[PDB]
């Protein structure tokens, strides 16, 4: 939380006491928070990691590999063509 | 005037300046009352007050002579209070039966000279000075015996003559005692027969309430002496006064060489 939005890191440790800057960009990949019920499951209870984090991330993209039948065949063909 | 080395606090001057200090309220802004209380009990250890000499005149300078040079000033102060006991007795004529009560050892216990700031603030420039300190005591060390009067022996004849330590060193005459006899052979130092005096050691954290936060407090080992030894236990957060000391330590190991960085400890003449 402190890293992402605030854009800085703060160490009061022991110690050296300083506010030092980490202004990194961030990507994250997570599972379906238990139960493959990632596709059908509710807009909430699916994410598994409330709450403010869900906001901090500018974009939340969903990846259910669910047909979308006519989409499966195409993907398979693509993979086949690739296998070369 | 009898100048004494570099301390330059003159004998046969300050003694009288202290001798006429007697009988004062005064001022304030006790004194002889509490001494008259002292003479019966035989408890010795005159606690004084500090501040007395300030702002009081005379001896406005004596406060500065003690503060800047406590080492001699305490000894002279003890001599003078002893002779002022001697002069207290002759006033009432025959007292306490008779002269033996004066022979008993007395000392001054000065305290609260200015308000010093911490151990931490202290300059290395002031190494003989009276220094307030405060902090809890983490441990009270077992009693170490300290040399006062040394004893010596030889294979010849054997003879019992012995010499006092004085300064922090011991030099025995090569040869020899009584007489004579001689020969050149090394002196035999009896370990147990010689006299000893109590020296404790007390560890003190520097004011855990006052800290750089979060850096852990610094140790100050104050060694005390005499009656003060074993007069305390642990964790006492109150305050202590005494003379600062830097003494060399022996390093690696053996070699008889000095680490050249002197360790620092407090003589702590008084505790309150």
């Amino acid at each position: 939380h402190e890293v992402m939005e605030q854009q800085t890191v703060t160490i009061a440790k022991a110690g050296i006491h300083t506010t030092l800057n980490a202004r990194c960009s961030v990507i994250a990949a997570a599972n379906p928070v238990f139960g493959q019920y990632d596709v059908n499951r509710d807009p909430h209870q699916n994410i598994a990691l409330p709450d403010s984090l869900l906001s901090r991330f500018d974009l939340l993209f969903v990846v259910t590999d669910d047909i979308n039948e006519i989409r499966d065949r195409s993907i398979s063909e693509h993979v086949l063509r690739t296998h070369r | 005037l009898r100048i004494i080395w570099g301390t330059n606090v003159s004998i046969q001057e300050c003694t009288t300046n202290f001798r006429n200090f007697l009988m004062s309220f005064k001022y304030k802004f006790y004194y002889i009352k509490q001494l008259n209380e002292m003479r019966e009990l035989g408890t010795s250890n005159l606690n004084l007050d500090a501040r007395n000499l300030l702002a009081y005149k005379q001896t406005e300078d004596l406060y500065h002579q003690l503060l800047n040079y406590p080492q001699e000033v305490i000894s002279i102060m003890d001599q003078t209070i002893k002779d002022c006991m001697v002069s207290l007795i002759v006033d009432n004529n025959l007292d306490y039966d008779l002269d033996e009560i004066e022979t008993k050892f007395y000392k001054v216990r000065p305290y609260n000279v200015g308000s010093c700031k911490g151990m931490r603030e202290l300059n290395p420039n002031d190494i003989d000075k009276l220094i307030n300190l405060k902090g809890l005591v983490l441990r009270s060390t077992p009693v170490i015996p300290d040399m006062k009067v040394a004893f010596f022996k030889c294979n010849v004849c054997d003879h019992t003559m012995a010499v006092e330590i004085d300064r922090g060193v011991i030099q025995e005459p090569a040869r020899c005692e009584r007489i004579d006899c001689n020969e050149p052979n090394s002196m035999s130092l009896i370990h147990n027969r010689c006299s000893f005096a109590d020296k404790q050691v007390i560890k003190l954290q520097e004011t855990p309430d006052f800290v750089p936060d979060g850096q852990t407090p610094h140790s100050i080992s104050l060694c005390v002496y005499d009656e003060l030894v074993d007069s305390c236990r642990a964790g006492d957060r109150i305050e202590v006064t005494g003379t600062f000391r830097s003494i060399p330590i022996r390093a690696n190991s053996r070699q008889r060489v000095l680490k050249s960085l002197y360790k620092t400890y407090v003589d702590v003449v008084h505790v309150k």
